[PDB]
């Protein structure tokens, strides 16, 4: 069961897969004309996804509260 | 027991890291709060309309001398009016009764004043904020009596350059709980 | 009108100070000595939750959405803990110990009492010293934010001050009784607990003389008095709400005698004296319809309309 | 408020009639605008109000009712802004600001 | 609201006079909009953030633009709902994000626009009229039963031309009808648009007042007064007659005779709009203005700032004026101060402003069951507001509050 932690590890892994298998297709959404104020969406692969690659600093920090908790009893 | 011992190191040396909250002089607080001891003790551990347009932004707060005192909220210069004294006007026989009637019940503060020798300015129930400043034998304020259009208001100037939140003084000229050494040990 | 439902806790044990239900109506926190028990009333389970306090916990507070529990004890801790996530913030700002606390009715400002004649404020995310309320002459027991809107802060203290402050800037705005002076001869009884009502338009007091009054803060006088036909305790007050006409007030005596007063008229219909007969009572709080109790001995009796 | 006496249309106590005369036969520029004596009479009201506020203010300290010229120098030199405005000036029969250099004061 | 029940003797003002806070926000802003109560200030920031402020401690609670839908370019205008639950945010990243503070970091539904924007205005909490740049109709975007079908409803009849009037740049809804939308063209003319909430619209009112780019149209909250800010130096407040059937007439004209500045934003008073504010455009104009809307005179000036103030907001509960000083970027804020009272030290003091000559009576020489109710909340404050609607409290972030000691 583990019904107090897996709600986080559904939503920590939602960053990996449910955010993953939807927001991976933004990078082939540049691919409509060919392989800048028209279509300025190129820097948000690493500026709006800057927090997405810094989400690993925090999504394991949610995933180590039970590392503090399951050793606490 | 195996649970609580492994939770022991969560509160034996990790209670030595977190409990660093000593910041006072470490007073006698070992008595339990399920006892509810009263301790009714005087211990102090804290650090202790015409003339309206011309006044200063001084506030009242808990005094460094006594119960309540005024705190000058700007660097006042040498001779500027802090506050006009405001209150009642009642003469000497009616204020003779009130001088004892409040202390018959026992308030314990001389909230009168004198303009001329016949009449006083009462400040027990009514008054201004000018009443709140207390006695110190070393002066930082005086109160000259000026006249404004036939009737004499009482106006409290400064003597010296009072600073920001420097607590004002006043001489009364009829113990000294100011804490000052260079003073007479009484009021009189 | 009112009856007894269930009692699950045993009497004897450690120091028990506050019993507190979250305002959702289901999740109860019982302050034991450096411990908090969680009693879910729906399926009748238990849960123990211990916090990083050192000393005997006096303050305990609940979230308006039941997501965080703030406490406070006398080693200058100002502690806000989470329901499962742990210790959140530790403010450590008063130079005196702390008796009781409350919340802003949005949930951002846990208010705070210091016994050295000052009352201060903390923000959760800022964590800094917001405001200073230095207007007091004694150690301060209870500061009750009213239930509906978070505008005014009523203060209770050991000298006799029914004093009402500001939250927006932090100034004095009302005082209903006098202080130690104005008779200066022991005429003013000290105050144990000030409480607001559901609306917040009526204020409730229990004093050291064990006399209960329901203050109208607005006019300046009182409209109710509730006698016991001397206390040495910090006991609590509550206004239980039935669905009918009259919500009864409840406070606790030196011992387990607990009358409830009609407040609309002034008579005394019910009294729960069957329990707590050895046990001297500090704290009471309620739910929509589930009211708990506590004493030095931890008896949590639930009730129902 | 009124119609006659333009000062009363503006709400001043200084005349805007006289100031509009003294901007033409003083020969300051060719064609003085209509808003120009209004703005100038308001400023000369305000600086006269700023002095005579502070003049009778230090008339009260002296305890006298009327203002002598000695009160005007005590209103001007004690105030920094006014002092800057009246830097060059000497107010006739007006004394000085009471100060001693504090090296000369005794031990 | 119980602080104003205890603060004065009973006199409370109808505009703030002094300025007591200043939000130290170093990245600059474009728009400042409060909540429908005084608690939350939405700040439309310059780079593309939205740094929402709790108006009790001057330090924020959230940032809309973390999870999904952050503005890449600047954010132009914002409004709030009836209860303060949602946010409708118009920006220069060609995106109108309806946010919801139940999930206080993620958008709900966006729209890739054809270009930048000017403003937004909500009628209901979902439907929102946006001003697409260089468009002579207003494609009002509605969140329908499905979120995806943003019906680009063209706010124009199929025959009617505003050829010679330019584009529509302002659209502000009526307060009291909630279905007739007043819009103003880029050249002079003013239309009305009665949306049926089907999609029939009637051009009931058309006119031209003066040839200018209408920067802003506001309506007083009693639906009586309507003020127009052109691209020339005038403010024309008009009176509104809607029973539909609409006609306006000239009430007053407000100008700066001295410097001839442009008025950036204008805003009205609470009940019937008895006071009009404005913020001028040119430098050395350092102050918001006030005007008595009947007499017309410059009655007061909010002399608190040091820069030029761009946008404005007047929430009526806290009586504050929030305004971004455009040069530095900081949000200037005015507030009605309340001075303290020593009259509440004991239950009988009195603060009389003059030495009263109390008459001498004889006494100086001599030696319940009211009705009690506990159930109802309050109904009207001292200001006389729509109070007894317990507002949508924005919940604080109880998803990651434990993290907020470590690394934002
Ligand atoms: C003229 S009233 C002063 C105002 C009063 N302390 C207040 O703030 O409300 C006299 C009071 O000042 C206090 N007082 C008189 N002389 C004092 C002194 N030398 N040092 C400290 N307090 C003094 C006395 O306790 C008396 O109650
Ligand atoms: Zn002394």
């Amino acid at each position: 069961k583990l019904s107090k932690l897996n709600e986080e590890d559904a939503v920590i892994e939602k960053y990996v897969n449910w955010i993953g298998e939807v927001n991976e297709r933004l990078s082939p959404h540049f691919n409509q004309p060919t392989g800048w104020i028209t279509l300025s969406q190129n820097d948000l692969s690493e500026q709006k996804d800057s927090l997405e690659n810094v989400k690993r600093r925090l999504d394991l920090l949610i995933s180590v509260r039970t590392n503090q908790l399951r050793i606490s009893f | 027991y195996q649970q609580i011992e492994q939770n022991g190191i969560i509160r034996d040396n990790q209670i030595a890291l977190n409990e660093k909250e000593f910041d006072s002089t470490l007073a006698s607080t070992t008595g339990s709060f399920i006892a509810e001891g009263f301790k009714k003790i005087p211990d102090k551990l804290k650090s202790s309309n015409q003339l309206t347009k011309r006044k200063k932004p001084v506030t009242f707060a808990r005094s460094a001398i006594h119960n309540w005192g005024l705190y000058a909220l700007e660097p006042i210069a040498a001779k500027e009016m802090i506050i006009e004294y405001v209150g009642e006007s009642i003469r000497q026989p009616v204020a003779e009764m009130r001088e004892k009637r409040y202390i018959k019940s026992g308030i314990g503060s001389s909230y009168l004043f004198r303009i001329d020798e016949n009449t006083v300015i009462d400040a027990t129930k009514r008054g201004g904020i000018a009443r709140f400043i207390n006695h110190c034998c070393e002066p930082s304020c005086t109160a000259k009596i000026i006249k404004v259009d036939g009737r004499k208001r009482i106006v409290i100037y400064a003597l010296r350059d009072i600073g920001t939140n420097e607590e004002l003084t006043y001489d009364y000229k009829f113990p000294c709980l100011c804490g000052a050494p260079s003073c007479k040990g009484f009021l009189n | 009108m009112l009856q007894f439902d269930k009692q699950v806790l045993p009497a004897s044990g450690k120091i028990s100070t506050s019993c507190q239900i979250s305002p959702d109506g289901e999740l109860i926190a019982i302050c034991q000595n450096t411990d908090m028990l969680v009693y879910e009333i729906s399926s009748s389970k238990m849960m123990k939750l211990t916090t990083t306090h050192k000393e005997c916990i006096n303050c305990l507070c609940w979230s308006p959405d039941s997501k965080c529990i703030a406490s406070g004890s006398e080693d200058f801790t100002v502690e806000i803990t989470h329901i499962i996530y742990g210790r959140i913030r530790r403010l450590m700002g008063h130079t005196a110990p702390v008796i009781s606390i409350c919340y802003n009715n949005k949930g951002n400002i846990l208010c705070s009492s210091s016994m050295d004649e000052s009352i201060k404020e903390w923000h959760v995310l800022s964590g800094t010293a917001l405001k200073t309320m230095s207007a007091h002459s004694d150690a301060v027991v209870s500061i009750d934010i009213p239930k509906f809107d978070s505008s005014i802060l009523s203060s209770g203290s050991y000298d006799g001050l029914i004093r009402i402050f500001d939250t927006e800037s932090g100034h004095c705005l009302k005082t209903l009784t006098y202080d130690k002076d104005w008779i200066a001869e022991d005429g003013v009884v000290p105050i144990s607990t000030v409480k607001f009502s559901r609306n917040g338009k009526f204020l409730l007091v229990k004093s050291l003389d064990n006399v209960v009054k329901l203050w109208e803060y607005t006019r300046g006088t009182v409209v109710r008095t509730f006698l016991w036909p001397k206390l040495k305790y910090n006991c609590g007050l509550e206004l239980i709400y039935p669905q009918g006409k009259d919500p009864l007030v409840i406070s606790g005596n030196d011992s387990g005698s607990m009358c409830v007063w009609n407040v609309y008229s002034k008579n005394l219909v019910q009294k729960i004296d069957e329990k707590h007969r050895n046990s001297p009572l500090i704290s009471i709080s309620a739910s929509y319809d589930k009211v708990a109790t506590l004493s030095l001995n931890g008896e949590c009796n639930l009730f129902r309309v | 408020a009124k119609a006659k006496t333009r000062s009363s249309r503006a709400g001043l106590q200084f005349p805007v009639g006289r100031v509009h005369r003294l901007l033409r036969k003083g020969n300051y520029a060719e064609r003085v605008g209509a808003g120009a004596p209004v703005y100038l009479a308001a400023v000369l009201e305000y600086l006269t109000a700023e002095i005579l506020e502070l003049a009778g203010n230090a008339a009260r300290d002296n305890k006298k009712t009327r203002i002598i010229p000695r009160h005007l120098q005590l209103a001007v030199r004690n105030d920094e802004e006014l002092n800057k405005l009246l830097g060059r000036v000497t107010i006739a029969q007006g004394g000085v600001l009471p100060n001693i250099q504090s090296v000369l004061l005794p031990k | 609201a119980n602080l104003l029940l205890q603060d004065p003797f009973g006199v409370l003002k109808e505009y703030p006079e002094k300025l007591t806070h200043t939000l130290e926000v170093p990245v600059a802003a474009v728009c400042v909009k409060f909540s429908p109560r005084g608690d939350y200030l939405a700040v439309g920031c310059s780079n593309g953030a939205i740094i929402i402020y709790d108006m009790d401690s001057l330090k924020p609670i959230a940032m809309l633009g973390t999870h999904s839908g952050a503005h890449t370019r600047s954010v132009q205008s914002v409004c709030w709902s009836n209860d303060g639950r949602y946010l409708w945010s118009s920006g220069r990243d060609w995106y109108a994000k309806l946010w919801d503070m139940t999930q206080p970091t993620k958008c709900f539904q966006q729209y890739k626009f054809d270009g930048p924007l000017w403003s937004c205005h909500v009628v209901r909490w979902n439907v929102c009229i946006v001003t697409v740049v260089e468009e002579p109709t207003a494609y009002v975007l509605t969140l329908t039963d499905r979120q995806n079908a943003f019906h680009c409803f063209p706010l124009l009849e199929q025959d009617q031309d505003i050829s010679g009037h330019g584009y529509t740049l302002v659209a502000c809804p009526h307060p009291t009808i909630e279905s007739i939308i007043i819009t103003g063209t880029s050249k002079g003319w003013i239309n009305a648009f009665q949306l049926d909430l089907e999609d029939k619209i009637r051009c009931c009112y058309e006119e031209k007042i003066a040839n200018a780019n209408i920067k802003q149209i506001i309506i007083s909250p009693s639906g009586t007064r309507i003020a127009i800010n052109g691209s020339d130096r005038t403010i024309r407040q008009y009176q509104l007659i809607v029973e539909h059937s609409v006609s306006i007439e000239l009430e007053h004209k407000y100008q700066d005779i001295i410097n001839r500045l442009q008025w950036n934003t204008i805003f009205f008073s609470n009940h019937s709009g008895e006071y009009l504010v404005a913020s001028a455009h040119g430098s050395s104009a350092h102050d918001l203005y006030l005007w008595e809307t009947s007499s017309g005179s410059l009655v007061r000036v909010l002399e608190g700032a040091d820069e030029e103030l761009l946008d404005i907001d007047w929430n009526f509960y806290s009586m504050r004026i929030a305004s971004n000083g455009f040069e530095s970027g900081w949000v200037y804020m005015w507030s009605i101060v309340i001075p303290p009272k020593w009259s509440a030290l004991a239950p009988d003091f009195e603060e009389v402003e003059e030495n009263i000559d109390y008459q001498e009576k004889e006494n100086e020489f001599d030696i319940e069951e009211i009705a009690i109710d506990l159930c109802t909340p309050e109904k009207y404050d001292v200001r006389g507001n729509d109070i007894s609607m317990p507002s949508f409290v924005i919940p604080i972030d109880y998803e990651g509050v434990i993290i907020q000691q470590h690394w934002a």
